[PDB]
């Protein structure tokens, strides 16, 4: 099967600077009609791949101009001037000249962007959740740069490490801030027996740690 | 305009076989091929196979030689894939994408995400998340709907049916016993809440649901 080798496997860049993303083939991709018949698509979180360049450097429709293609034997590169906020996700080469058809290793386009301090919500269970014989108790870290972020709970000042799950947005398209959620979750009998619950966010913007708290009343 | 409509999320159990759709509209479906492509979780694209549905001629990548079966139905212009003695490692979203002329897959579907798996079916509760009754917001406020206990993947989750889009950060789902909950939340001004309606829209497919919850202070 023809190997479709990209590099970097990430690739992080300023908002206006220039991305070039390298495809080697493992052969020869030329079709016997003389096309060669390699494919360039992105594919954003969530989404479907898109269709951004075909036959090597011809651009599909409505790709916008600064997305372009060149190569040719073994050797392929897709550059993207001028780089903007929504341009992230992972970009795939393709060939579609010799069965099976096979794609890249993908390149994931990460935007670099100044530090930004994540805003903190934290959300009580809901008196709805009661009788699921759980409650939640969730942490929103909102709109921060970079990804790495520390969160620390506290139960009427005690620290806690179990029933704690975290999970991430993708970049965002716009502000390319993460956001992340930490949950605590207790049976409704644990929560029911204490009284203050504290989120800490530590985060290299500050030396300071953001706490959000509060008493079920 | 070309589209494809995919079922969306199946559930299967070890050792079955599953079949899934890929209706085609937008085109002349038997002047082009169909093709379908695998997706892992956090992985790559992997290509399975083809179908041109004018003379049902098909292709495959040798890896599915036993795994996929290709039909398609013309006059319902339809794409069909089969896959049989299922293992964890078929769980997988499934594109189906048609090839055009010097070009491939201009277009394509949105995915099947398949799960494989003796677990059953089991839609997802919604709470709401709403701040504390004494919190104390500045200009904006943080609102949400918590998503869970639900199975298989994937929930997605809109405000307002898609109107409030601005603001809103949907977080990956984690697992849990068998189950994945998620958190999709909107940043609004705070004058706007709870004076004007906010609404999280929950789909979860594998259950053919659509919760729809209007949030409100506690």
């Amino acid at each position: 099967e023809v190997l479709m080798t990209q590099t970097p496997l990430s690739l992080p860049v300023n908002l206006g600077d220039q991305a070039s993303i390298s495809c080697r083939s493992s052969q020869t991709i030329v079709y016997s009609n003389g096309n060669t018949y390699l494919e360039w698509y992105l594919q954003k979180p969530g989404q479907s791949p898109k269709l951004l360049i075909y036959k090597v450097s011809n651009r599909f429709s409505g790709v916008p101009d600064r997305f372009s293609g060149s190569g040719s034997g073994t050797d392929f590169t897709l550059k993207i001037s001028r780089v903007e906020a929504d341009d992230l996700g992972v970009y795939y080469c393709f060939q579609g000249s010799h069965v099976p058809f096979t794609f890249g290793s993908g390149t994931k386009l990460e935007i670099k962007r100044a530090d930004a301090a994540p805003t903190v919500s934290i959300f009580p269970p809901s008196s709805e959740q009661l009788t699921s014989g759980g409650a939640s108790v969730v942490c929103f870290l909102n709109n921060f740069y970079p990804k790495d972020i520390n969160v620390k709970w506290k139960i009427d000042g005690s620290e806690r490490q179990n029933g704690v799950l975290n999970g991430w947005t993708d970049q965002d398209s716009k502000d390319s801030t993460y956001s992340m959620s930490s949950t605590l979750t207790l049976t409704k009998d644990e929560y029911e027996r204490h009284n203050s619950y504290t989120c800490e966010a530590t985060h290299k913007t500050s030396t300071s740690p953001i706490v959000k708290s509060f008493n079920r009343n | 305009a070309v589209q494809f409509l995919e079922s969306g999320a199946e559930l299967a159990k070890p050792g079955a076989s599953v079949k899934m759709s890929c209706k085609a509209s937008g085109y002349t479906f038997t002047t082009y091929w169909m093709h379908w492509v695998k997706q892992r979780p956090g992985q790559g694209l992997e290509w399975i196979g083809f179908i041109s549905p004018n003379t049902d001629y098909t292709e495959y990548n040798q890896k599915f030689r036993d795994k996929a079966t290709l039909t398609a139905d013309k006059s319902s212009t339809t794409a069909y894939m089969q896959l049989s003695s299922l293992t964890s490692e078929d769980s997988a979203v499934y594109y189906c994408a048609r090839s055009f002329i010097g070009y491939n897959f201009d277009f394509w579907g949105q995915g099947t995400t398949l799960t494989v798996s003796s677990a059953t079916t089991t839609a997802p509760s919604v709470y709401p998340l709403v701040p504390g009754c004494s919190d104390t917001s500045g200009s904006s406020v943080t609102l949400g709907c918590l998503v869970k206990g639900y199975f298989p993947e994937p929930v997605t989750v809109k405000w307002n049916y898609g109107a409030l889009s601005s603001g809103v950060r949907t977080v990956s789902s984690v697992l849990q016993s068998g189950f994945y909950s998620l958190s999709s939340l909107v940043t609004v001004p705070s004058s706007t809440w709870p004076s004007q309606t906010v609404i999280c829209n929950v789909a979860h497919p594998a259950s053919k649901t659509e919760l729809i919850k209007r949030i409100e202070p506690r």
